[PDB]
């Protein structure tokens, strides 16, 4: 016996294909999202490589499709608390958090946002952009509904005052949700690798020194910056950028021996924005190997060449020197001129790789799945079986199995869905 | 307790003054140096190191076995003589064959290694053993000083090896040095190498004495009163180099050049005499 | 002048040799076979700032087996031996020992300057690379110290140990030291 | 109303991953396949990267369930005529190659192929492999059936009188077969690129240089050379070997912008290889960019490096010049050291890239489906659908989408089988 | 001889001249923008295998901006645009046209060897890079040919017209050809 | 038919022979050859264009406005010449600015460039314009001589312009080279350049000869009785190269160097005064 129902864990591009195509089948899904909303990753682009898409524009449309499918019961703001028994037959307990406003009552007017008087970081601005107490992430956000973070809120009552739905609650509890699935589809993405641990890199102590995320969030026009690429220091615009590869990755001195495959082409069409922002901004990259190996790539690197005249230079930097006027050396051979190298950026990207995300390994215990060298979700095998696990009736989707971009996650996640519609088709 | 006492050649050949405020310094610690009698050139690894690894070893490897018939750990305050001995050491431990082969070169001495003892660094037994509260109360005048601390490269790195402090951005020195009250000024390249290592400075005086002129320039737009080394090789390379410097290109620093213990010593009241700052070239 | 040269400006098999990059391999430099060319190293180099020393393609060569060019090549002296670049190395290099294996190689070929040679004779002659002086003496005296520090300097014995190793590893061969009249020939 | 039928064009391991999902999920699958058996390139390989393991052990498998399987129907040596209709409505037109064997007859005892006495080239040996006119292209074939290709039967009738089951029928005619699917995934795959063009390379006037296909079959136990790489001048282990990058591929002399997006895998495989085959061989590779970017893929590279000792070179080649013994010197600049090099080998292996199957225009024509610019099938978005295609009810899988590696082109072939089987489910 | 050189070893925005890669570009040598350093160039190039001349560098240079290490360079004219880079490089940059830019550029700057001027003077004297001489003007007569090719030879008027052609674009000046004395500065 | 015929310098004023074959030559095969009166250097590439593109290209559009003039289009013989005017009219044929430049500087001489010729070689005018049929009927003697063709840079290059034959395996120059009954032998890095071109002859003679000297190792290595060159450049750097190899290296190859013309000539029973072989160094 196997129960027709499935489980999708995560609310980005891959668990919402997942999702969507589950649902579309006919079968029941639950999708559990820790995030008050869904989207994961790629709600927070600006664009896409290597069209440079609007990825908000062909993202929103799809999770207004999840919030409204009748086949798919979403839990945002929740996370899986235990998973026991097997294929067709797990009995999932979920945590759903107190917002401490009303999913049902709530518009996501913002009225509140506004009266709010404590301000503390959006976690979707990535450490960059402010927003209220009581916020809503983004204008898209699915469900469209407030939160209030607790560790912040001073219970002043403005909120509760200013809203007319009678959404506010700040006496409500934790909710436990129990259900009962036959398979499970494991989409929890991944996390940016934190840098500040790459000391000559200056990475939390350099002013005007950011991450790519952080860039990403910076060049979005719904960004802390109005999509302005700005200098962290006096909040001008750089005449000169610097990014640099691979940091994070391909390092053994950080146990990173692992290629994080996305960042050469974020890398680049970041660059390329910049320039289509500013065209008088010089814009330089520090690689070792263009990895531009998918569909159209190649190409993208010679477009970022050609067209919008990036330099390349083929070197790992050695040091990013801070100067007295907050402008940043870097120090860097130049392996194919075979010289040394120490030139000045306005601002310089670190193009930081990808890991497991935070609370990966609770999940992972809590279900019971083997992990890979690099950190992130094993497969059953890795030429044949990429999405399923030795674990029967658990199945991997997206970047949780590995690093990769948009297309190959949204095929994973459509694989996954077959693969665990099979057994629940079958039915026993 | 009690320590064997490696001096090396240029402290108790050239810079005295570092050799007696260190032993003042431990006498007031509690702490008994052990003199290594009949104790060699480590051998400096710049020269040795390059030519032929073997003698290197084999002489390292006799300085250990003078400590190891003592029954006493190491100390070293020079970067240059720490190096070569705790790797000789490390070497020989982890290596039987090696080990063989020196001993066997060993035979003719009378001596035999056996890797029974531990090479250690002035500052890291001076902040592991004593601490910072002890040293802190010995001082009887705190120093109104700003100080450029040269770390120097042999004292934390191979890192993986030596695992002190972190190589990049180290404390451990700039905190003995503010337990005197003396502040360590924070300047362009810090980390960078005097120059002489490596056999440089005496291969190519003129590639060594622009690591030193790079230093300086640095330090000096940092607008420190002092240098404060823990290594009498880096010792050397910067108060002879300031000489040959002015000499040279007619480039006037003027910045005084202190062992890590000399400044402890001025900051622990200890005769003028003592410091022995004759010997310096750089008044 | 004529800028012809027609063997300094390509790379044929009579250009390397495969035993020289084994026996480095063998001798502790075997990490020298997977660096990716980064070039981290350069870029971390203090001397490859102010000389033409590149410590990247010391290494590259090593790899090839380009003996002739690396063991003659003055630049291979300028390393301080500063272990930035092994610190920094993302492939885990041990570049210093590279390094030196290449200088052991060097002085063997007789690439040995006379500075480097005059202190391995003082080590031979005093059993210090750096022997005191008269002025150091006397400082030494008036602080308080011996006039000689406990070392060779005061016990001839040990003097005698020291040249005995010198004589079992045949240093005083590899710097033409000359017992009999002391010098360096 | 949707026809419940799906067809699956290319038997490979795309369309057998893609056929039998289609099948488990319950929905009847016709398979068509223009070569004698099933298998597809993965078949020819010898091992995998990055795990060296061994490709036929786990395919065959897979044809097996494929030619087993209550709900697939599978027509190998055809080719699809005709497409009419749209989604749920297509009617096909298909066209049996005469085998000249009776396939319901035939056990594949391979008896005919003893008694034969015409020789000729086998299409799964790549141009390195003989065979007789009545073959069978491997033993792990699907269907396990000999085929007489009339080009080289001279008639002579030993095949007739030396089988038992009455299989042979010199006067078979192609059949015409006609099919009501209401679905379509296009898994057609690819063809190395052929390198004669590549004058200054050499190939097909240098005799001791090949392609890295040509080389998985060598390797490979089953191949012509029992396994063993040998010099085709004169039948020796090659005591030196030099693989060259991006033949075919990123190279606008030859109209061919794109990366292939394999070849640096493949070649580093193939390079440990030989090197575990033959340790004392000495193996170099002249690449412009490493492009190890899949999970374990670095790992794989600095493996290649630190366990194998394979050398890497920084350099296009410029040229492979004959010597008069037939040894190769490959002349290429060396970009690290900065020099010219004239390396000698013994044997050089072109690292050719993918390019669409012969045939590809005439079959993209009869769907009626649009191409990429690098020549193979557009995707409906290259970002949120990849499987998909403008037209409705036609899927795409595997490397007929573009260049990739197995594990991709499986995640492909499973996702196209949901979103087939998502309109079927609906039925209108 | 000491190694050390402060400012040949390590580049920085100083060493850069962006106004001269904007102008090298404009002039049609736009695409030096794209090539990846393959290296193909400098495989072909069969002065690069018996000259210091790499060819893929003076590309790289040309992009960064170095122009005096360009221009002042010697081996830029051990190019004798052969074209086998430029029919070989897989991202189709003008390689020739650059180097005959640079080259342009180094004139400009002064970079010029005696004999090019040498023949730069024959041609303002004659209308000629190899004129004529007694021996093969008896030679051509002894075959029935004119005695005088029918060139500016013959003609002083198309003498006149190339000269005055090279004095409209100042090669007079460029090379230093005194008219007064019709010898070379 | 008619064409205008370009002379250039080094075949009018060193090797008179070539100019002779190529007039008996085409006055056999009834093409009218018309002079260009007050043409100049063409000029050489190597040099002028190496040191202002703007009077090269003005020189050349000079000598094209002489053919213009004539309504016919160039014949060249050289392969320097070739290129130089072939480039100068494709460029400003399909760019009106320089164009504008380049006429205005020539309205002090009185003429002004149209674009309404083409430039041919030599070579592509026999084997398109005659056939190889056509000149195997002019034969009278079948040659017994093993020949090393050199083709040269500027013949076929760059092929995306002149789009003559493919340049890593051309055939045309062996074609025609065999319709004489000569054979054409393949020896090592066929397609290499003299070394003559771009200016290198003048500017660094040693490397020029290096370039000749692995040319002629590898012709002779290849036993051929003679070079074959459709470029009275590459026809001196060959002949005079060869005595100063010689003179210089006392390596002596003794190759001798023949137009195409001349050779054409020799299979077609010419005087053997009209080629002028007393103009070459090489016998
Ligand atoms: C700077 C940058 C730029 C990029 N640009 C591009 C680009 O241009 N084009 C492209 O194709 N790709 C790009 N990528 C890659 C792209 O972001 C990923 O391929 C994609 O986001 C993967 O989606 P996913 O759904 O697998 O994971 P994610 O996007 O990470 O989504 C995972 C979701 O799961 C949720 N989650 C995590 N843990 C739990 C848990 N325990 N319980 C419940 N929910 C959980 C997360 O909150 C999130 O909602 C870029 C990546 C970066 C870092
Ligand atoms: C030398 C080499 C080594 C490789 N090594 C590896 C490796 O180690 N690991 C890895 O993961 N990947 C590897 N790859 C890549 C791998 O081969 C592909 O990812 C994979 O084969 C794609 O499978 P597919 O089913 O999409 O296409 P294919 O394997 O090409 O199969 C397509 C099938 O369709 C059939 N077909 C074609 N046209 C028609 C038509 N008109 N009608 C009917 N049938 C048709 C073909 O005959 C064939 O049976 C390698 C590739 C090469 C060239
Ligand atoms: S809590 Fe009230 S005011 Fe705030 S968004 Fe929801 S409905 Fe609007
Ligand atoms: S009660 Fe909390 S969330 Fe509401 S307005 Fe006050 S601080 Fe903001
Ligand atoms: S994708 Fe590019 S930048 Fe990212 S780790 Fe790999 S090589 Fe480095
Ligand atoms: S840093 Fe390490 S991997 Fe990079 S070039 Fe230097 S030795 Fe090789
Ligand atoms: S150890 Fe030598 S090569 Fe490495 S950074 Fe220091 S000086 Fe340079
Ligand atoms: S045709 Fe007959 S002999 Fe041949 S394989 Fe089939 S059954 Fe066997
Ligand atoms: S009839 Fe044809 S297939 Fe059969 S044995 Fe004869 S040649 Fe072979
Ligand atoms: S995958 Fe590697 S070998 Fe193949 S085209 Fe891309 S870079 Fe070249
Ligand atoms: S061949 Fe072309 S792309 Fe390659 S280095 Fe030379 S100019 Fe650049
Ligand atoms: S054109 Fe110049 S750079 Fe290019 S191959 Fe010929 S000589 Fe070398």
């Amino acid at each position: 016996s196997v129960d027709d129902k499935a489980l999708v864990i995560g609310g980005g591009v891959a668990g919402i294909q997942a999702a969507l195509d589950l649902a579309d089948m006919g079968f029941k899904t639950y999708m559990v999202e820790k995030r008050p909303s869904i989207s994961g990753r790629m709600g927070q682009l600006d664009k896409t490589f290597p069209t440079l898409d609007c990825s908000m524009c062909i993202l929103a449309p799809k999770m207004v499709d999840v919030g409204k499918h009748d086949n798919i019961e979403l839990i945002t703001y929740a996370e899986v608390k235990e998973v026991d028994g097997y294929i067709g037959n797990f009995k999932v307990k979920i945590e759903k958090k107190p917002r401490y406003i009303d999913e049902e009552l709530c518009t996501g007017c913002g009225s509140c946002v506004e009266v709010c008087p404590i301000e503390m970081p959006n976690y979707f601005d990535e450490g960059i952009g402010m927003t209220k107490a009581v916020y809503i992430p983004f204008p898209q956000a699915v469900p469209l509904c407030a939160t209030i973070d607790k560790d912040y809120c001073i219970e002043c009552m403005l909120c509760d005052e200013v809203c007319e739905r009678g959404a506010v609650k700040h006496d409500q509890e934790p909710e436990e949700i129990e259900i009962e699935v036959g398979t499970i589809i494991v989409a929890t993405g991944y996390d940016a690798y934190d840098p500040t641990e790459k000391l000559e890199y200056g990475y939390g102590r350099h002013t005007n020194v950011i991450t790519g995320l952080e860039l990403e969030r910076m060049i979005n026009a719904s960004g802390p910056t109005d999509g302005k690429v700005l200098k962290p220091s006096d909040g001008e615009k750089p005449k000169r950028v610097a990014f640099i590869h691979c940091v994070g990755s391909r390092d053994e001195q950080i146990g990173k021996p692992y290629c994080s495959r996305v960042c050469c082409m974020y890398i680049m069409k970041n660059a390329q924005l910049i320039k289509d922002k500013m065209p008088d901004t010089e814009v330089t990259l520090y690689y070792m190997d263009i990895r531009a190996f998918g569909k159209g790539f190649e190409e993208f690197y010679k477009r970022s060449q050609e067209k919008y005249g990036i330099k390349f230079i083929r070197g790992r930097p050695a040091e990013v020197i801070e100067n007295p006027d907050l402008t940043l050396t870097v120090r860097s051979e130049d392996t194919l001129l075979g010289k040394v190298t120490e030139y000045d950026y306005d601002m310089v990207v670190l193009g930081v790789g990808l890991v497991p995300p935070e609370g990966a390994e609770t999940l992972r215990q809590t279900i019971g799945l083997s992990k890979s060298a690099d950190g992130f979700l094993m497969e059953a095998h890795p030429k044949l079986r990429p999405v399923d696990t030795l674990t029967d009736g658990v199945y991997l989707a997206g970047v949780a199995q590995g690093p990769k971009d948009i297309p190959d996650a949204v095929a994973q996640a459509s694989g996954a869905a077959a693969r665990a519609a099979i057994p629940m088709v079958k039915g026993e | 307790m009690e320590i064997a006492y490696f001096l090396g050649c240029i402290m108790n050949n050239r810079y005295p003054g570092i050799e007696k405020a260190t032993r003042v310094l431990f006498d007031k610690l509690g702490i008994e140096l052990k003199d290594m009698e009949g104790a060699s050139c480590c051998p400096a690894p710049g020269v040795f190191g390059s030519f032929d690894k073997t003698t290197w070893a084999a002489i390292a490897a006799r300085n250990i076995t003078i400590a190891e018939d003592m029954g006493a750990d190491i100390m070293t305050e020079c970067n240059g003589c720490f190096g070569s001995l705790f790797e000789t050491n490390h070497l020989l431990k982890e290596d039987e064959e090696m080990k063989a082969k020196i001993n066997e070169i060993l035979k003719e001495t009378g001596r035999e290694y056996k890797g029974e003892v531990n090479v250690r660094h002035f500052a890291e037994v001076l902040y592991n053993d004593v601490g910072l509260d002890k040293l802190s109360e010995l001082v009887e005048k705190p120093l109104n000083l700003n100080v450029a601390v040269h770390y120097g490269c042999h004292f934390l790195k191979p890192s993986d090896e030596i695992n002190i402090d972190n190589p990049e951005r180290p404390t451990i020195l700039d905190e003995i040095v503010e337990v005197t009250g003396a502040k360590s000024v924070e300047y362009k390249d810090k980390m960078m190498c005097c120059g002489a290592g490596g056999g440089v400075r005496s291969r190519d005086l003129d590639v060594a004495l622009d690591f030193t002129r790079e230093k300086l320039t640095n330090m000096k737009e940092a607008g420190v009163d002092a240098i404060v080394n823990v290594c009498p090789f880096c010792h050397l390379q910067f108060d002879v180099g300031q000489m040959e410097i002015k000499d040279k290109f007619g480039e006037e620093f003027d910045i005084p050049v202190l062992h890590l213990a000399q400044l402890l010593g001025l900051a622990m009241g200890l005769p003028k005499e003592d410091l022995v700052v004759d010997a310096h070239q750089v008044c | 002048m004529t800028l012809l040269q027609r063997e300094e400006n390509i790379i044929r098999k009579g250009n390397i040799d495969k035993e020289f990059s084994e026996k480095i391999k063998a001798a502790g430099g075997d990490s020298l076979e997977y660096c990716f060319q980064c070039g981290t190293c350069t870029g971390s180099c203090p001397s490859g700032r102010r000389t033409p020393y590149r410590v990247r393609q010391i290494i590259r060569k090593a790899n090839v087996g380009l003996k002739d060019e690396i063991i003659s090549d003055p630049t291979l002296w300028m390393c301080t031996t500063c272990y930035s670049c092994q610190e920094r190395c993302p492939r885990k290099v041990k570049i210093v020992d590279v390094v030196k294996l290449a200088r052991n190689e060097a002085a063997k070929a007789g690439f040995m300057a006379p500075a480097h040679k005059a202190v391995g004779s003082f080590v031979i002659k005093t059993g210090h690379g750096v022997p005191i002086n008269d002025a150091t003496m006397e400082l030494r005296k008036a602080v308080g110290l011996g006039e000689l520090p406990p070392t060779t300097h005061q016990f001839p014995e040990a003097l005698e140990e020291v040249q005995k190793i010198i004589k079992a590893t045949g240093f005083d061969q590899l710097i033409g030291y000359n017992w009999e009249t002391g010098e360096l020939e």
